[PDB]
């Protein structure tokens, strides 16, 4: 009834385990906390921040409207923003 | 059973049942043609959707005249 | 004995989680489309495909957060990474929805893993395929709903979004635009699942009050063997209970466990018809004799009357937030209301 | 009402035709037992 | 004749919901 | 020339039978309104 | 002749059977090394 | 008259509904929770007209 | 005699990793402000 | 009201004036509901998947059970030898009784809340 | 005995027999073709392919007919509104009857084999059980398939010994049979280009000759063999289940977006021809290329060939039915006798106004009237308490150019509303209601009613696949599992790989 | 740019952290496969 | 021709309701 790996119960209450995994986990969770607080989720991914939805006297939406000009029509869209 | 004059003459396209080539044979013939089928496939379909775009094929009603 | 009889030794291994050859095209497909939508409920946009903020990172919560579809403009394209419209830009190509069909086209060849997955498994272990033969169903309402569907329609824009709100929004507009409340495959595909959820409470709850006395604690589940030979429960008594208290019973367990299958299955299989027919528009919408009759004759009211009108507040309320790219201007005075509201 | 007039044999027929397929064979499972 | 037809069906299933029951195979043990 | 050995007698019991013939009226009650229209 | 989305068409080729070799390319790798006794 | 606005909604299939469409209407909203059994109409007709067999059932 | 990296530690790393990155990131969206 | 169109109708308004579909109840009924479905389909094929050659080809597997028979007429070690592997090992039944009390449980619950 | 859901097993092991059905099967098929020939005969109205052409007609092997190149009846019309025409034996008539005496004769050819079934050649000669050898007949069967492609492309399509395929303009205007020339470059592959169909069935049909000959002359390799159960004959159901529903996806898709082998004189137009205002724009081209020469709004609207207006209507829009709307277009809108002409909208101040159309998706949708640059300028009032744009306040007029209402003008508000809410459909036509006493109610096409059956039937026939895959892959414990199965052999850990007892640990 | 870094550093130093502790134990597991 | 619409079903009926009675008479006469 065992495939030959070690059991999990086993792993999770080893002194090693939580020696390494200490480290690793409030890692992961400040390097994810980082890549939003720094802006870098918004460049990334092209998502507006609060200020960038709409210019400021605008109320239209930023809406593609061409299938092979899209890419083009989001970029004159965002120039729109400064 | 019965025979049959027609039956006869077809004989031996009927008489190789379990006649097997020895371990993969052109198993890797195959693969090569399946390959190249899927990629001729691949490139009807993209032209189709217009993913895939040709000079001088325009893929419309327009190319009827 | 060369290199594929090595591999499909390794693949075939039994290990905590099997692989096999199945595993192949499933593992990575699951991943990606697993991966794709929580990356796009993170952190990604539907601005500017549907002037819709729809990610944590904006604001939005686990109940409105989505991946939402492409824009209409887009048409059917795959929106490749490296296609046309995108041209390589990742960030342009979450931007015009590319999430959505990597997400649905991985999510395919995903649902197709798993169900040579199942095959699989079921060949090595030496049992019949109906598992597999099950899962037909799942998959029939994945590609009539997310794929066959907008293929028949304009574009990708109207498939369903993945989000638990957008889903909402895509079952009230198939009631405004389809009606598809009264499309009878809708209506056999309801039957088939609410059937379904009872014969699983009634079958469940059977056996646990058909049990034997097979130990002295109070807590019945310990005095179960996975290797006994003898039933744990009675039928007899449980088939004269029905008999007596509905009037019929099961008698054979195996039909019994067969229809089990065959109902929910058989269910969804109905309603994916009934979507391919919405796919073109060919919906259950009027009758006919109803309209005639009411056109000529104003004081014949009716329950499907009532719901036409509700239907048509439907589409004329949402219809310009729910497709801006059809730039809808509807001035108070055209809306339909009743007095007051 | 203005119902369609195919509407009736339509509905018979499909009572009808699969139901006596069913009638036969029970009537004659029976006859051998 | 619409009228006719649903109720005429209606009755049907009530009628073998009858024999279904009082006229079933009847469950014999082994 | 043989008697055919492939033939086989077929069977439908009275339960198959009742539930045959429920699903039938069944569908008939619910496609009706739909052929009448 | 050479549009711009007959190179991507390539690049997406060309990407694919990238994955799909180095996949495989492990796979054996390790199935060599860790077989099963019989 | 389900809504108690004298507008009657026609439920049956003698009165031109199918299957589908059918239905018992629910009690006149002019009703509210009262309870409405036919011993407290003027009539069956004033019954029938008002809901009555829906609480019943 | 227990392995220490097998498939099946593979697999739980996979959806592990990237679990608690976006919770970190998840966490510091709600001191957002707009 | 007591029919088919107005049980619809009854719905639709219930959601403008309720709001039911963001309702975490019924989001339970719907779950519910499903995942009833989903087990029943699921038990069905796994019994159905795992029983014993006791009939030809000819015949109906059907008739390999004999109402009030002693023994069972599946191989619940196989069934849970296949879905375990399907999933991994622990996330698959070897009580019965555990499997048809969540049977149970599970859409009873779900309703629960939805009523 | 058998469930009744096997009664037709006995054929397993019986190619005879197994013929005999095949032949009952094929005799069904060509003779319902033929009847249906003839009832399609029977109602069609040739009088009229300008605006009550087949697909109107809900006509549906007439235009599959009509596409291979049978255009005439022997009475002496011709669906192109030709007359006096004399087609010969290959008339819609002489194509039905040849389906009804193919049908009778594999009737009669059924009988025989029922009859006859054990014949030697169905007899394994060293074993005498019945075998068939599939590989070798697939071999056989797909070099036929290669000659009767190629033959198909190089002689019928081409017109060197046959009639060519029906081929039209942009527009479906003036569409015929007419022999083509295989296209041989990249735009082969466009659906819309005809000769691509002729040149694929040449290289295609090359291609069967030359597989075929591959598996008439190369046993399969003992591996595949084994893997695929070659020596079941079930295996080749559950393939050919698999290629059929694959084939029937591609018809529905090309059907519904439109290709060079589903013209729209045959079919009736496509959703995306409404959506993308296709026939409107060339319309417009034509009168604004009319008033760039000088002619007059009359005169340009006039020249508009009422044939192309038609189609620019969203009555002959597929994706305006419903399921249980039943029967021909005509029995909805009515048949349609006359383009009224086109509208145009004007308010008090001498502004063109313009009917915002009804999308597809729509049953009903308001009428509002809009000005070049999209402001609402008119509508009809809900509400009329409140309201400013309604015809009566805007001094809404509207004028015909064209057609059968050339040059009037109508001022009075609620005729103006009436043209308003048809102009929501696209161009504005006449239509005779009384005839089939037509309720009003838009029914799709002949386009609509195929691609939604096949879809429907390829997604069902996915299941086949699925069922009869399995049943040749498991066909060991089809009846049930092994009575005898290890325990050892489905707990975990016992064995180093699944289901082998020889890496046992 | 540097916020790649920043986000990324933490990253390097939890797996270079974790080959340190598990260094020795990842030998004896891989060589003893001969 | 303006027929009485009810005569399709009333001749159809006719055929098919004494012809099915002859048919299960003779099926179970065959398997017994
Ligand atoms: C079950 C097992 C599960 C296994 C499935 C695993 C998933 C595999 C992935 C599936 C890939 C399918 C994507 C195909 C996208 C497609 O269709 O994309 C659509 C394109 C056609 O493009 C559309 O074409 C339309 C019509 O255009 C035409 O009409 C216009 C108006 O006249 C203009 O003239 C225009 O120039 C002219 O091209 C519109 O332009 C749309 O915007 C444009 O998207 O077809 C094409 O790519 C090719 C279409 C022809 C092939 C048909 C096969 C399609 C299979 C789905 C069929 C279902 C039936 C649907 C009917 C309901
Ligand atoms: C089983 C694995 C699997 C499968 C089935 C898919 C399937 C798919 N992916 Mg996904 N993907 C995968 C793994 C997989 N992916 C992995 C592991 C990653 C991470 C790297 C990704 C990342 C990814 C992205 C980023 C995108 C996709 C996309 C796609 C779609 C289009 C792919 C395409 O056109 O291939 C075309 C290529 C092939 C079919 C390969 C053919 C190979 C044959 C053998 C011929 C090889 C000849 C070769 C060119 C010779 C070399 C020449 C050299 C000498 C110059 C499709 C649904 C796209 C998508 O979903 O868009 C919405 C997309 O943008 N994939
Ligand atoms: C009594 C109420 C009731 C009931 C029981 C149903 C029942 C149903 N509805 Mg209907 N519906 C109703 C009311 C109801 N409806 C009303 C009032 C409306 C308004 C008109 C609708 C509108 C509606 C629409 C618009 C649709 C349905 C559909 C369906 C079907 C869904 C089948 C299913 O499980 O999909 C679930 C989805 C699948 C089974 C697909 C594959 C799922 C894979 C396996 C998921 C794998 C996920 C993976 C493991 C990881 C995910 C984890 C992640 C959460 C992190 C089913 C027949 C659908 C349908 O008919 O489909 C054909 C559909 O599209 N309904
Ligand atoms: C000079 C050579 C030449 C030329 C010009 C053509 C020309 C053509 N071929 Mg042929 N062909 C040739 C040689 C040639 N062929 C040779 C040598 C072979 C090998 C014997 C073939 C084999 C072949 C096949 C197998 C097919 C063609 C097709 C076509 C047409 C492509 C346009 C179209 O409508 O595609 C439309 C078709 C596609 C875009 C393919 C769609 C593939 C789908 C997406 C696969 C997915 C199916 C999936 C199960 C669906 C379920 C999921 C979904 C519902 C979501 C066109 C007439 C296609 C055709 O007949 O279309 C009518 C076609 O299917 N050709
Ligand atoms: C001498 C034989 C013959 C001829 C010349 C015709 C001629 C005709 N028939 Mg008839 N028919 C025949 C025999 C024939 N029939 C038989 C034997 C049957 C019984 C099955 C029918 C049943 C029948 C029906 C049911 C219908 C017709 C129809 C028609 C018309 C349209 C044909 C069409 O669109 O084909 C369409 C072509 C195809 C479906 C071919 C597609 C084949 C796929 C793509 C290939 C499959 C895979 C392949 C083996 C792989 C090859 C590999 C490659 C490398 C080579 C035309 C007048 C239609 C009509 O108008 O009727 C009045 C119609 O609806 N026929
Ligand atoms: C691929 C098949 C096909 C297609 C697309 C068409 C298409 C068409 N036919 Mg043709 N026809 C066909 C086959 C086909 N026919 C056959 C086989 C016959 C002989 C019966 C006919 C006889 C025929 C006649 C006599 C007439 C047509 C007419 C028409 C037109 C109107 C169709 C209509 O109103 O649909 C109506 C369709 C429906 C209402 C759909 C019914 C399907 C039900 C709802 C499904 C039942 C589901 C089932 C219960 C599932 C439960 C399963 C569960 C137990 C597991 C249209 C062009 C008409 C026309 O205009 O001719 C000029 C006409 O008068 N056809
Ligand atoms: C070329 C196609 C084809 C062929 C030759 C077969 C052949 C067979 N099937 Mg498969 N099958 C197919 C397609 C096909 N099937 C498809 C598309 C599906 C999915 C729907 C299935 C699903 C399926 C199942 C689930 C089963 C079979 C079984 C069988 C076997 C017994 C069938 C029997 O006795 O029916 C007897 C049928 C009747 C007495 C009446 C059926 C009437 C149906 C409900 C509607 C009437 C149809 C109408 C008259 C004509 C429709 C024509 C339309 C398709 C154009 C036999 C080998 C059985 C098997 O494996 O046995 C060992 C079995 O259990 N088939
Ligand atoms: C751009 C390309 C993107 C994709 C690139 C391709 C990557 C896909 C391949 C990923 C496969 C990784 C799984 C192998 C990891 C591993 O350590 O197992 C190898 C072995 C592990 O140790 C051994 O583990 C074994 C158990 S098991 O096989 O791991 O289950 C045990 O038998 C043995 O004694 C023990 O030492
Ligand atoms: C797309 C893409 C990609 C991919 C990506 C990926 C694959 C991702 C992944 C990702 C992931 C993988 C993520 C994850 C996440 C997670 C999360 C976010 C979770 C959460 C959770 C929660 C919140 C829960 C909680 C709870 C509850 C509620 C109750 C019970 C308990 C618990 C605790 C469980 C790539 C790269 C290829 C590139 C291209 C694009
Ligand atoms: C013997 C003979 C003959 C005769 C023949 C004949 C006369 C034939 C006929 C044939 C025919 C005349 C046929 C017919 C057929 C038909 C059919 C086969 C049909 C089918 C149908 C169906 C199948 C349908 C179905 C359906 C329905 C009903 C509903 C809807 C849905 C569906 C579509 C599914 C001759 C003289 C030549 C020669 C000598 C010999
Ligand atoms: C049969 C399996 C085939 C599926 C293989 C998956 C394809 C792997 C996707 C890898 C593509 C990512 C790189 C694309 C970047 C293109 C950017 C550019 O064009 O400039
Ligand atoms: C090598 C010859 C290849 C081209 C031969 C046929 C060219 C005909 C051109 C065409 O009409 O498509
Ligand atoms: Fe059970």
């Amino acid at each position: 009834g065992t495939t030959g790996e070690r059991p999990f119960s086993d792993i999770i209450t080893s002194v090693r385990y939580w020696v390494i995994h200490s480290i690793t986990i409030p890692a992961l969770f400040i390097a994810g906390w980082l890549f939003v607080s720094t802006g870098l989720a918004y460049d990334v991914f092209g998502t507006p921040r609060p200020d960038s939805y709409y210019a400021q006297e605008q109320r239209s939406i930023p809406l593609v409207t061409d299938r092979f000009e899209a890419k083009q029509q989001v970029e004159t869209f965002l120039e729109q923003l400064k | 059973a019965r025979r049959t004059w027609l039956g006869d003459i077809l004989r031996p396209l009927n008489s190789e049942y379990g006649k097997v080539a020895p371990g993969w044979g052109t198993t890797p013939l195959m693969a090569v043609f399946m390959g190249l089928f899927l990629v001729f496939l691949l490139i009807i379909l993209e032209i189709y959707n217009s993913t895939l775009i040709l000079d001088g094929v325009n893929v419309s009603w327009k190319a009827l005249g | 004995r060369g290199w594929f009889d090595i591999l499909d030794d390794w693949l075939k291994r039994d290990r905590f989680v099997f692989v096999g050859w199945s595993g192949i095209l499933l593992f990575p497909c699951a991943y990606l489309a697993l991966g794709g939508w929580l990356t796009g409920t993170t952190f990604v946009t539907s601005w500017y495909t549907h002037g819709l903020a729809s990610s944590y990172l904006e604001g939005c919560n686990f109940l409105t957060v989505a991946v939402s579809t492409p824009a209409n403009s887009m048409g059917h394209s795959l929106l490749l990474l490296w296609g046309p419209e995108a041209q390589g830009d990742f960030t342009r190509w979450c931007q015009l929805g590319g999430l959505w069909t990597f997400i649905a086209l991985h999510g395919a060849f995903g649902l197709i893993g798993f169900m040579l997955r199942q095959f699989e498994i079921a060949r090595l272990v030496g049992v019949r395929p109906y598992n597999a033969i099950a899962f037909s169903a799942p998959i029939a309402v994945f590609v009539s709903v997310f794929l066959i569907y907008p293929l028949g329609q304009s574009s990708w824009f109207f498939a369903p979004s993945f989000g638990v709100a957008a889903i909402f929004r895509f079952l009230l507009f198939f009631q405004g635009f389809h009606n598809w409340t009264l499309n009878p495959f809708h209506m056999m595909g309801v039957a088939g699942v609410l059937g379904g959820a009872l014969l699983c409470a009634i079958h469940g709850a059977t056996v646990e009050n058909t049990l034997f006395q097979d130990g002295e604690g109070a807590s019945t589940f310990r005095a179960f063997n996975p290797t006994q030979a003898e039933e744990t429960y009675s039928m007899v008594t449980a088939n004269r209970f029905w008999s007596q208290i509905f009037g019929i019973a099961f008698s054979n367990k195996r039909w019994l466990h067969f229809f089990m299958l065959f109902v929910p299955v058989t269910g969804l299989w109905m309603s994916a018809i009934g979507v391919v027919g919405l796919a073109l528009n060919l919906r259950s919408y009027d009758f006919i004799s109803q309209e005639i009759r009411a056109a000529e004759d104003p004081e014949f009211e009716t329950f499907y009357t009532k719901n036409l009108l509700l239907n048509e507040g439907i589409r004329a309320w949402m219809a310009p937030q729910d497709q801006p790219h059809e730039n809808f201007v509807f001035p108070e005075e055209v809306l339909p209301r009743g007095n007051a509201l | 009402m203005e119902v369609n007039q195919l509407g009736l044999i339509a509905t018979a027929l499909f009572v009808l035709v699969p139901s006596v397929f069913l009638i036969i064979l029970y009537v004659q499972t029976e006859s051998q037992q | 004749m619409e009228t006719i037809t649903y109720v005429f069906i209606f009755a049907c299933i009530i009628a073998l919901f009858f024999f279904a029951i009082f006229f079933r195979e009847p469950p014999r043990i082994t | 020339m043989e008697p055919n050995p492939n033939r086989q007698p077929v069977e439908l019991n009275r339960t198959s039978l009742y539930l045959g013939l429920l699903l039938i009226l069944v569908l008939a009650l619910l496609f009706s309104s739909y052929f009448f229209n | 002749t050479i549009t711009p989305s007959l190179k991507g068409f390539f690049i997406g080729l060309l990407s694919g059977a990238v994955v799909l070799g180095l996949t495989f390319a492990v796979l054996i790798a390790i199935s060599q090394i860790d077989k099963v006794q019989r | 008259d389900i809504d108690g606005i004298r507008e009657p909604v026609s439920g049956s299939l003698l009165y031109g509904n199918n299957i589908i469409t059918g239905a018992v209407v629910p009690s006149s909203n002019a009703i509210g929770l009262h309870f409405y059994p036919i011993w407290e109409a003027a009539s069956l007709d004033e019954w029938l007209y008002n809901g009555g067999p829906y609480q019943l059932i | 005699s227990y392995p220490i990296f097998t498939v099946r530690w593979v697999a739980v790393h996979t959806l592990a990793v990237p679990t608690i990155f976006f919770l970190g990131a998840i966490a510091a969206m709600q001191f957002i402000q707009r | 009201p007591l029919g088919i169109s107005g049980t619809f109708n009854f719905m639709i308004v219930f959601q403008a004036e309720h709001n039911i579909l963001m309702h975490p109840f019924h989001q339970l009924g719907v779950a519910g509901v499903f995942g009833g479905a989903l087990f029943c389909a699921m038990h069905g094929s796994l019994v159905t998947s795992s029983l014993i050659r006791e009939t030809t080809e000819t015949e109906s597997a059907n008739y390999g059970y004999k109402f009030g028979q002693e023994e069972e007429t599946y191989n619940i070690v196989a069934a849970h030898g296949y879905f375990g592997r399907l999933i991994f090992q622990y996330a698959s039944f070897n009580n019965s009784r555990s499997l048809h009390f969540f049977l149970a449980a599970w859409p009873v619950v779900g309703v629960w809340f939805t009523a | 005995g058998l469930p009744w859901y096997r009664v037709h097993t006995v054929l397993i092991n019986d190619p005879g027999r197994l013929i005999a059905a095949h032949l009952m099967h094929t005799a069904l098929v060509a003779g319902w073709a033929g009847s249906m020939a003839l009832y399609e005969l029977a109602t069609f109205d040739p009088s009229d392919p300008v605006l009550n052409p087949m697909w109107r007609q809900g006509m549906f092997v007439l235009p599959f007919m009509a596409r291979l190149g049978v255009t005439g009846s022997w009475s002496g019309w011709s669906i192109t509104g030709e007359t006096g025409i004399d087609p010969g034996f290959w008339s819609f008539e002489g194509v039905a009857l040849a389906h009804i005496v193919l049908s009778g004769l594999l009737f009669l050819a059924a009988c025989w084999h029922w009859v006859y079934w054990d014949l030697e050649l169905f007899r394994d000669p060293r074993t005498g059980e019945p075998a068939l050898d599939l590989p070798k007949m697939f071999g056989i069967h797909l070099f036929l398939a290669g000659l009767l492609c190629f033959g198909f492309g190089a002689f019928h399509l081409t017109g060197l010994f046959g009639p060519g395929m029906w081929v039209s303009d942009p527009y479906g205007l003036t569409g015929s049979v007419q022999p083509v020339a295989p296209e041989w470059g990249p735009d082969g592959f466009n659906p819309y280009n005809p000769g691509g169909v002729v040149a694929h069935h040449i290289a295609a049909g090359i291609v069967g000759i030359i597989a075929g000959l591959f598996h008439i002359l190369v046993r399969p390799p003992q591996r595949l063999y084994k893997a695929l159960r070659m020596g079941n004959i079930e295996t080749v159901l559950s393939s050919s289940i698999a290629a059929v529903f694959f084939a029937a996806f591609v018809v529905a898709g090309t059907m519904w977006y439109g290709s060079a082998t589903t013209p729209i004189e045959l079919f009736g137009p496509t959703r995306y021809q409404w959506d993308s205002s296709y026939f409107q724009q060339e319309i417009n081209r034509r009168v604004q290329a009319s008033l760039a020469s000088g002619a007059t709004l009359e005169e340009a609207w006039s020249a508009i060939p009422e044939k192309l207006a038609f189609y620019d209507y969203i009555g002959n829009n597929p994706a305006k039915g419903g399921l249980f709307r039943t029967g021909p277009m005509n029995k909805g809108d009515g048949i349609a006798q006359a383009w009224k002409g086109h509208a145009v909208f004007r308010n008090k101040e001498g502004e063109e106004l313009f009917v915002r159309r009804m999308p597809a998706f729509f049953e009903s949708f308001p009428v509002i009237l809009t000005d070049k640059n999209g402001v609402v300028k008119a509508d009809i009032p809900f509400r009329r308490a409140e309201s400013k744009y309604s015809f009566e306040q805007q001094g809404v007029t509207v004028s015909f150019y064209g057609g059968e209402l050339n040059g009037q003008t109508f001022t009075d508000p609620p005729t103006v509303k009436s043209y308003a809410r048809k102009a929501i459909f696209g161009e504005i036509f006449e239509f005779d209601t009384e005839t089939l006493n037509s309720d009003g109610i838009f029914r799709t096409s002949p386009r609509g009613w195929f691609t939604f059956a096949h879809a429907v039937f390829a997604l069902l026939f996915f299941f086949g696949h699925i069922w009869h895959g399995a049943r040749t892959l498991f066909r060991d414990v089809f009846s049930g599992i092994d009575p005898e199965l290890s325990p050892e052999q489905v707990e975990w850990g016992f064995y180093q790989k699944v289901g082998d007892v020889t890496t046992r640990r | 740019d540097w916020r790649v870094l920043v986000v990324l550093l933490p990253v390097l130093l939890a797996a270079g952290w974790a080959v340190r502790n598990i260094l020795p134990y990842a030998v004896k597991q891989v060589q003893k496969l001969l």
